[PDB]
Parts: structure tokens; C-alpha cells; sequence
């Protein structure tokens, strides 16, 4: 669902 | 500062501590404390400068988003007058926010990139610089949003200018900045198309150099590249 | 106090804000400004004060336990000399957490329970009163710690007895009392088989007064039934 | 595994 930034 | 008076391998070991406790905003204290010792940091600790702030301020950007959607939707057409509670509320909780953005990319400043020759630290701190002013823009709405913007964009840019020159193209901090940096195209420079292409050719970098790896780093490099196939997916 | 120039009114709607963005920390310290305008809580107040405490003081719980278990391995024979990092990070939380339920004592003895008439919430402020002197036992160690125990058990025996006389068996502020006054005996005041008998005991006073209760009020009363059985089931 | 409060 959300983005993924790490 | 306040843990001047604490040994620096006393700070890392409580930051240790803390993490294991989940304690992050203490997390972070004890590894400022150990960066304004004035050494640079080992790989390790840059690991733990960075998990102990990120998730700081991860908890203010949610926190952030669900006040940012309470206050949106009491200014919709026919929504009843609430009063500047709501207002007043995200605005504090975004002050907290932007203090510790000005904290971590004040470290930066002062003095952890100056110092930073080796590329992987160099391109740690400035994903890092990058990071903490894509915080800021998300939530800027004023005057300075473009240049909040560019510096994001600067310091990202030189990252990657450097991870592409000096690290081979399956390393994790390579990996972890082209995933961010496509993540700013995508939700901050409204370019969705750079934020694809950066991901998918990174995506693809990675896949033809696992072939180099031992089992240990493959895991490493595959797990962010996981995540860039989870953004090319949504995105696509 | 700080919250000294806030309205009452704004204090609450923030309370409630802050728990939707679960910032504890936040609606702890506004339920505070709230409580210090003087005026009796009604209840919905008093359940987020209630709340607001519960999640800040539980975060510290869990953190102390974490590092208290550390401390203990660290203390077991062949384990290596870590120093003194430990010990005082586990005693920076112990005390950080001792605060907090010194604060929650102090606005209920200033002036929560003394105008509190009602049983339901003059047996609300007492539950909290023996809670929070509960967990203050839980990390007493020193020549205090007999006396702690025995506020803990004195203030939820009065709440007990308020509670016997004036609410019904199925009451959620009861059936909550007596929930944590069996985790007291248990585990604070080593008497597992009081635990016991008075779960087992509150448990079947409820079962047999449900059928008073509209679906709604039935919904509530089970849901805290079923604690007690949980610890029933664990316990035997 | 950890008794219940509330
Ligand atoms: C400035 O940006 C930092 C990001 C860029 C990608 C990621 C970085 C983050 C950390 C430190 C690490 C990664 C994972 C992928 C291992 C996590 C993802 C987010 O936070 C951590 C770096 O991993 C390191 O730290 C981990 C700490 O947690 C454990 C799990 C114990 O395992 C550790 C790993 O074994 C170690 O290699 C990973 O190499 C890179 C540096
Ligand atoms: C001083 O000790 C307070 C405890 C004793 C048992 C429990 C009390 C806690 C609260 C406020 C309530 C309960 C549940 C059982 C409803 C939660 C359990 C722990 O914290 C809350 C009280 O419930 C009230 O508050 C809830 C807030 O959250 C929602 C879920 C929105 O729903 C609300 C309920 O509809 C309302 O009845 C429940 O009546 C009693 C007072
Ligand atoms: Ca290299
Ligand atoms: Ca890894
Ligand atoms: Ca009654
Ligand atoms: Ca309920
Ligand atoms: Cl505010
Ligand atoms: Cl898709
Ligand atoms: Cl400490
Ligand atoms: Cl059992
Ligand atoms: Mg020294
Ligand atoms: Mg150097
Ligand atoms: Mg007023
Ligand atoms: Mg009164």
C-alpha cells in the first residue's frame, strides 16, 4: 500500500 | 553536550542497549553524543546513527500524515468549524519533526561528511543528507520548499555519482540510496517516470552482479532489491 | 502549568488528537493540563487519562524488563565484566518510569479522588491509584518497597470494596478492578492462590448477571471476561 | 504467555 523508502 | 561527560564507547554501548529496548529517541541522544566525540564513526555505528533517527522521525511522520489528514478533511466544503485545534496540533508535532531533521543534517554538516573519504561512508551520509531534507519537504509549504527540494536532490545526486563510480552495483547502501532517491522522483520532484526508470535500472544492475556474491551478501542485496521491485509494481 | 494557557476544551479535543496519531507522550501531558484546570473529569475524560498513561507508562514496562533481563544474564557466572553502562541505563529508565507514576499519584491525590463522589469514578481513580503504585513495585528493591506494596493493595482493596457495594458484578470498571488486583496478588504480592479465587470468583459473579445486560453493555462485559480467563487458563 | 491487565 504505502511506498517503500529504507 | 549532555553526554559530554559520557565516554564515547559507553554511548555506543547505551545505543546498543536502547535499540534492543526499542527506546529510539534515547537510541539517538547516546549516538549524537558519540558523533560530537569528534572520531569518525565505524560502519557499525553509522548503522546505528541512522536506525536510531530514522525511526525518530518515522514516528513523526506518521503522526504528521494522520494529522495532516484530520486537518484536510476539516476544511472540506461542509465540514463543521473546528477551530484552530487541529492546526495548532500538526504544527507542533511539525516543529518536533523539522528539529530533528535540523539535528541529524546538522551532525552531517558538523563534522561527519567533511571527514568522510572512504565511499562507503561517503554515500551513507549523503543518502543520510538527502533523507533528512526529503523530510523537510515533505511537509515545507512556503517560500524555501524549492530549495529544501534541490538541497535533496544535490546531495542524493552526489551520492549516487559516487556510489556509481566507486561500489559495485548490488551494494546495500547503493541500493538503499537509488530506492530513496526514485522514492523523491516519484512523491516530491513529481517526476514518476525518472523515479521508474531509476528503479528499474538499478533493479537490473543488481540482478546481472548477484553472480559475484557470497550467500551472506546475496541475501543482503536482495532484500533491497525486493523493495525496489515492491515500488515498481505499486508504481506501474 | 505548561498547559496553564490552554483552554480546558482545546486540551481535550488535543488529547484526543494525540491518541489518533499515537503520540502518548503528547496526550498524557495535555490530560495533565486538562486536570489541573481544577474541574472533575467526566467519563470519557477520564478514560483518556487513563489511556494516555497506561501507553506511556507500559512503553517504559516493557523497556525496563528488557533491560533489567540484560542486567540479570550479565550478573550470571562466566558472563564477561560489561561495566557500569547497564546498570545505570536500566536505572535511567527505572527512574524515568518512577516519574511518570509519581506524576499520575500526584494528580490523583491533588485533587482527582478527594472530589470524586460517584462510585464509578471514585473506583476509576482508585484502580489507577493502586496500578500505578503497582508499578512502582515492580521495580522497588530498597526498604520502601513492603510500603509500596501495601498502598498498591490498599487503595485496590477500597476500590474493591466501593466497587462490591455500588456496581453491578458485570461492570467494566469493576470486572478491569479486579482483573488487576488478581495480577497484583499474583505477582507483586506472591499469593497466587488469592490470584486465582478472585478471578475464578469475579468471573462467575459476571457469567450470572449477563442476561441484565443489552447487547451492547454484554460486548463489554465479556471482552474483559475473557482476560480473566486467560489468566485463569495460564495460572492452572 | 504474559498474564493479561487492563
Ligand atoms: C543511510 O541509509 C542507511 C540504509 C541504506 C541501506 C541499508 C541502510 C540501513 C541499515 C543500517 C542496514 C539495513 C538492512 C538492509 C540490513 C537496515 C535497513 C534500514 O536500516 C538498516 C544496513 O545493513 C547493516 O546494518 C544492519 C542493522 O540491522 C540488522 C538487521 C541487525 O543487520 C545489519 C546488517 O547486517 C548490516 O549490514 C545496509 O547495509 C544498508 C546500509
Ligand atoms: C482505570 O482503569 C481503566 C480500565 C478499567 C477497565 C476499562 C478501563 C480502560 C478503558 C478506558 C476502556 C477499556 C475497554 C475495555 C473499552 C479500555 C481497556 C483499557 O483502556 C480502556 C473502558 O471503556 C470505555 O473506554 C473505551 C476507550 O476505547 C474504546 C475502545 C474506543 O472504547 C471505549 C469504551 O466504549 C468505553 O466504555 C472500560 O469501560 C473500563 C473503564
Ligand atoms: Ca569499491
Ligand atoms: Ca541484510
Ligand atoms: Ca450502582
Ligand atoms: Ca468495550
Ligand atoms: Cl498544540
Ligand atoms: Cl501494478
Ligand atoms: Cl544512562
Ligand atoms: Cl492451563
Ligand atoms: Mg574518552
Ligand atoms: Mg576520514
Ligand atoms: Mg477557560
Ligand atoms: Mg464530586
Amino acid at each position: 500500500k504505502r511506498r517503500k523508502s529504507v | 553536550g549532555a553526554m559530554g561527560s559520557m565516554e564515547r564507547a559507553s554511548l555506543i554501548q547505551k545505543a546498543k542497549l536502547a535499540e534492543q529496548a526499542e527506546r529510539y529517541e534515547d537510541m539517538a541522544a547516546f549516538m549524537k553524543g558519540a558523533v560530537e566525540k569528534g572520531e569518525e564513526l565505524s560502519n557499525e555505528e553509522r548503522n546505528l546513527l541512522s536506525v536510531a533517527y530514522k525511526n525518530v522521525v518515522g514516528g513523526q511522520r506518521a503522526a504528521w500524515r494522520v494529522l495532516s489528514s484530520i486537518e484536510q478533511k476539516s476544511n472540506e466544503e461542509g465540514s463543521e468549524e473546528k477551530g484552530p485545534e487541529v492546526r495548532e496540533y500538526r504544527e507542533k508535532v511539525e516543529t518536533e519533526l523539522q528539529g530533528v531533521c535540523d539535528t541529524v543534517l546538522g551532525l552531517l554538516d558538523s563534522h561527519l561528511i567533511k571527514e568522510a573519504g572512504d565511499a562507503e561512508s561517503r554515500v551513507f551520509y549523503l543518502k543520510m543528507k538527502g533523507d533528512y531534507y526529503r523530510y523537510l519537504a515533505e511537509v515545507a509549504t512556503g517560500d524555501d520548499k524549492k530549495r529544501i527540494i534541490d538541497s535533496a536532490r544535490s546531495a542524493y545526486q552526489e551520492a549516487m555519482d559516487i556510489s556509481k563510480k566507486e561500489m559495485p552495483p548490488t551494494h546495500p547502501i547503493r541500493l538503499g540510496l537509488a530506492l530513496n532517491f526514485s522514492v523523491f522522483h516519484y512523491e516530491i520532484a513529481n517526476s514518476p517516470e525518472e523515479a521508474i526508470s531509476l528503479a528499474k535500472t538499478t533493479f537490473d544492475e543488481a540482478m546481472a552482479d548477484l553472480h559475484t556474491l557470497s550467500e551472506d551478501s546475496y541475501k543482503d542485496s536482495t532484500l533491497i532489491m525486493q523493495l525496489l521491485r515492491d515500488n515498481l509494481t505499486l508504481w506501474t
